[PDB]
RNA sequence: AGGACCGAACCGACUAAUGUUGAAAAAUUAGCGGAUGACUUGUGGCUGGGGGUGAAAGGCCAAUCAAACCGGGAGAUAGCU
RNA sequence: GCUCGCCGGAAGACCAAGGGUUCCUGUCCAACGUUAAUCGGGGCAGGGUGAGUCGACCCCUAAGGCGAGGCCGAAAGGCGUAGUCGAUGGGAAACAGGUUAAUAUUCCUGUACUUGGUGUUACUGCGAAGGGGGGACGGAGAAGGCUAUGUUGGCCGGGCGACGGUUGUCCCGGUUUAAGCGUGUAGGCUGGUUUUCCAGGCAAAUCCGGAAAAUCAAGGCUGAGGCGUGAUGACGAGGCACUACGGUGCUGAAGCAACAAAUGCCCUGCUUCCAGGAAAAGCCUCUAAGCAUCAGGUAACAUCAAAUCGUACCCCAAACCGACACAGGUGGUCAGGUAGAGAAUACCAAGGCGCUUGAGAGAACUCGGGUGAAGGAACUAGGCAAAAUGGUGCCGUAACUUCGGGAGAAGGCACGCUGAUAUGUAGGUGAGGUCCCUCGCGGAUGGAGCUGAAAUCAGUCGAAGAUACCAGCUGGCUGCAACUGUUUAUUAAAAACACAGCACUGUGCAAACACGAAAGUGGACGUAUACGGUGUGACGCCUGCCCGGUGCCGGAAGGUUAAUU
């Protein structure tokens, strides 16, 4: 047989707003 | 949670189907799209 | 009459019906109804045209008479009734060849006296004459303003309108916000006040009785964003503007009247 | 009284099953294959004036055809409606 | 009689641990509030983007919103990388 | 195949909107199942849905949509009239049993029902795009009779119990039977009937509605359920047998009573409150344009007919939406026993599944959990967490107030089991038998049987008697908003917002204002005790000074000035 490769998620930014530094 | 798109043919295919498109105006201009690339799916009919 | 009632809950604390008890329970008199549902203030082009309106009871429009067309003749009344649309109280009545009408109910009509509509017609609080006959310093309320077209004068649940003098063809009405209005001598009129004057006494009582009504909550002003309104928002409670409408014209004390269309009729406004 | 030309069209085949083979004997039906635009007039009809026998009642239903995959790419086969005729007491087939 | 109380289904999302390339791109567990009403809900019709709708948070209008998304002038332009 | 686990208002059955061969056998293992694979919702080959009654289509309308004309707009188009479209609602019908490996209210015996044209039988006012009665309607609680089911007894069949008893007051199993057709029922509704009249219902009306007059005690409507009939049939505990030992064929008794009882029926009813609770058609009915002794009309019955399409399968899921066989998300239908108030929860049945990686050892540590010497908040931002309280009956219960609450305030006591009051009463149901009866599904009447709490008193047992599950932490002094509510789906429920009450201001109805350039449309089929705009937010006491800035209101002698000239 064969098969697809998928991809590309909605990967979210990868980070919310962490590093709050003030 | 519930998602986004909850089926409903009843009124998929009277607010999308191929009366609805041509029933308007600028669906005859959707209609005289999808055939320049001639899409053998036309529509939204099953 | 003012029936109060009393702290049984939070909310019912500040309630007053008013009961009229020779009102009838059971059913309307099915053959003058029919169906004018709520659009909430949408028009036909979709949006909001009137703000506030929506929610509330199904309502069923019974058909008024505000022609009382059938003069000449007499007739008595038979029922009085819960209006469900304007405030007022309606009165079931029997014409005398068969037919039956709804009329707004004057301040003394009890269930059982008797109406005669038309030019002949006897001073006493419920009858309909054109103007030219009332005797002025009267209390007419039922007014027309062409000769016909329909009362849209004093029909409220607890207004009444002076006649005060005449001039001619033309008499000089004297309305419950004080405008002396010249009008023509064939507009139909009655005589006395209208029922539920004490209707004015009725206070709500809690948000339930806003949203039976019909009424919505309205937004006030100072706390909404300053995008979608001209009192906006400022972090903190900020107002230091001028008081406006929010299509920008301002409010307190402005006139908006914006005609000069029937100036030769208005005398003088109020005060 | 349907035409002798539109008659003789409304058939394709008998319908060998087991159903067939059990309502062949334990109860005296018939399994035929018609086609799509035939109503129980165009086989009451037509069971009678083709094998010059007798009929009780028709029923009918439209069977819709299973997916094939021929290679790797996708099939319909054509739908065909499935009636069953009832034949009278006393009637036996060819 | 009740925007009355206690408490189910149903809603709702307050507290805490777990889970955070988890089972789930917002949830499990254990406690929680409303629960004959300004409720909740089935299905169906209506509201078009400087517009709608909004108990009005600048929240929501298909997981995207201080102007949705799909083509186009688009090879916008970038004195900065 | 046997144990053992677990759900059982779900993890059960049937369907909905959804999906498109997943259902059933014959195979086949490469890929697919977070493994192996004979197995699979996987490939491959075949088999599988049946109707006058269920549903769609169809007869009729709501919200809206389309919308010739017409009105309006640079054009497309925009609303909008007559219409014709528009389910989630209104209108014909029917059920019980058997069957296949799969469907079946659809197939089969059984027995019923409707709706259309027909031909005849006697009857001879039908006629309508029109007239009226109807369909026809909200919310709450409250009962009254009732069954679906449940329990027990009587009965019938089997068994005398692997180990102390267990031919007895013992144990098992079963005891079901429908629509339809007559029965007019507990009850609910409402006074009927002709005589003549009549500014009315668009015209006419023999129909409504109204005016009388006579005249009667009674006309129907409306209906759940139970009995009848459906019923010699079907099923039916199980025995009777061979065969493909899977199945199936052939037989078959009892089929009663009482009490309990709904969130299901009457009920679309009643009472009563205010926020005052669709239309149209099928139908009932009256008439004109039209009529002819015709036609049509219901009064009969032999008929003839009543399509097309959906029908398999899963349906709170491994089959839908979430990219996955994912602790997720969705609506309606039916609720079995036992303690409880109960669809909660607990253990169970009928049915279902035991969760697609499993074995082994028992480290730190993580998570979910049980208990703890002594001390009790010392921990820490803060009692966050955990613990603890928890149920009814009865006693008892503050300052404070708008008199309602606070309050379930606080804190207490009682309770398991057996026997007696009473061999199970107080309470209900209620046949025996008279009794009268307008004789019926009637009651006057009476107690058999049946079920039936709590109480009290005595005794006994436990460490522990609401023992498990279940099931409020409570007071004290405070800010803040009156509160019930609701919002940042996906970090913020708050002191935010919103509310009722008030104050102003606008608005004379072609309103005022808003969307649309307009047509119109809302406001509103409303009329200043109404609507819009803004301000603050219940009530309680209260809301003082200033018109210079700023705006708004009126006033117009002068200064000031366009387009024109
Ligand atoms: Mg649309
Ligand atoms: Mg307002
Ligand atoms: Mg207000
Ligand atoms: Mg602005
Ligand atoms: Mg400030
Ligand atoms: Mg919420
Ligand atoms: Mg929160
Ligand atoms: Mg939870
Ligand atoms: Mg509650
Ligand atoms: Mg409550
Ligand atoms: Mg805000
Ligand atoms: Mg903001
Ligand atoms: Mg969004
Ligand atoms: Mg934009
Ligand atoms: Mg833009
Ligand atoms: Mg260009
Ligand atoms: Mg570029
Ligand atoms: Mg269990
Ligand atoms: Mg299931
Ligand atoms: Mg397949
Ligand atoms: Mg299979
Ligand atoms: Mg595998
Ligand atoms: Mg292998
Ligand atoms: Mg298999
Ligand atoms: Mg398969
Ligand atoms: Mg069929
Ligand atoms: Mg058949
Ligand atoms: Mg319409
Ligand atoms: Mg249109
Ligand atoms: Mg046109
Ligand atoms: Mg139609
Ligand atoms: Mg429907
Ligand atoms: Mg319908
Ligand atoms: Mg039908
Ligand atoms: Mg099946
Ligand atoms: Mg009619
Ligand atoms: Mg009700
Ligand atoms: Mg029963
Ligand atoms: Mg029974
Ligand atoms: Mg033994
Ligand atoms: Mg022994
Ligand atoms: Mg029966
Ligand atoms: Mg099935
Ligand atoms: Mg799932
Ligand atoms: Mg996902
Ligand atoms: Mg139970
Ligand atoms: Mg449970
Ligand atoms: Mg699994
Ligand atoms: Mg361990
Ligand atoms: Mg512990
Ligand atoms: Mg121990
Ligand atoms: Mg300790
Ligand atoms: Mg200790
Ligand atoms: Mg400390
Ligand atoms: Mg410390
Ligand atoms: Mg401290
Ligand atoms: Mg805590
Ligand atoms: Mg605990
Ligand atoms: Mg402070
Ligand atoms: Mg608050
Ligand atoms: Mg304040
Ligand atoms: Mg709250
Ligand atoms: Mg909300
Ligand atoms: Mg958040
Ligand atoms: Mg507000
Ligand atoms: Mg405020
Ligand atoms: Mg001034
Ligand atoms: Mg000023
Ligand atoms: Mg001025």
């Amino acid at each position: 047989a064969a098969a697809a490769a998928a991809a590309a998620a909605a990967a979210a930014a990868a980070a919310a707003a962490a590093a709050a530094a003030a | 949670m519930k998602r986004t798109f909850q089926p409903s043919v009843l009124k998929r295919n009277r607010s999308h189907g191929f009366r609805a498109r041509m029933a308007t105006k600028n669906g005859r201009q959707v209609l005289a799209r999808r055939r320049a690339k001639g899409r053998a799916r036309l529509t939204v009919s099953k | 009459a003012v029936v109060k009632c009393k702290p049984t809950s939070p909310g019912r604390r500040h309630v007053v019906k008013v009961v009229n008890p020779e009102l009838h329970k059971g059913k309307p008199f099915a053959p003058l109804l029919e169906k004018n549902s709520k659009s909430g203030g949408r028009n036909n082009n979709g949006r909001i045209t009137t703000r506030h309106i929506g929610g509330g009871h199904k309502q069923a429009y019974r058909i008024v008479d505000f022609k009382r067309n059938k003069d000449g003749i007499p007739a008595v009344v038979e029922r009085l009734e819960y209006d469900p649309n304007r405030s007022a109280n309606i009165a079931l009545v029997l014409y005398k060849d068969g037919e039956r009408r709804y009329i707004l109910a004057p301040k003394g009509l009890k269930a059982g006296d008797q109406i005669q509509s038309g030019v002949d017609a006897a001073i006493k609080p419920g009858n309909t004459l054109p103007m030219r006959n009332i005797p002025v310093g009267s209390t007419v309320h039922n007014v027309e303003m062409k000769p016909g077209k329909g009362g849209q004068l004093a029909r409220s649940a607890g207004t009444y309108v002076q006649i005060v003098a005449r001039d001619g063809a033309y008499v000089t009405l004297r309305l419950r916000s004080g405008e002396m209005r010249k009008v023509e001598a064939d507009c139909r009129a009655t005589l006395g006040e209208v029922g539920n004057a004490e209707h004015m006494l009725r206070v709500l009582g809690k948000a339930g009785a806003a949203r039976w009504r019909g009424v919505r909550p309205t937004v006030r002003g100072t706390a909404m964003n300053p995008v979608d309104h001209p009192h906006g928002g400022g972090e903190g409670r900020n107002f230091g503007k001028h008081p406006v409408t929010p299509w920008g014209v301002q409010t307190k004390g402005k006139k908006t009247r914006s005609n000069k269309r029937t100036d030769k009729f208005i005398v003088r406004r109020r005060s | 009284m349907i035409r002798e030309e539109r008659l003789l069209k409304v058939l394709r085949a008998p319908h060998v099953s087991e159903k067939a083979s059990t309502a062949m004997e334990k109860s005296n039906t018939i399994v035929l294959k018609v086609a799509k635009d035939a109503t129980k007039a165009e086989i009451k009809a037509a069971v009678q004036k083709l094998f010059e026998v007798e009929v009780e009642v028709v029923n009918t239903l439209v069977v819709k055809g299973k997916v094939k995959r021929h290679g790797q790419r996708i099939g319909r086969r054509s739908d065909w409606k499935k009636a069953y005729v009832t034949l009278k007491e006393g009637q036996n087939l060819d």
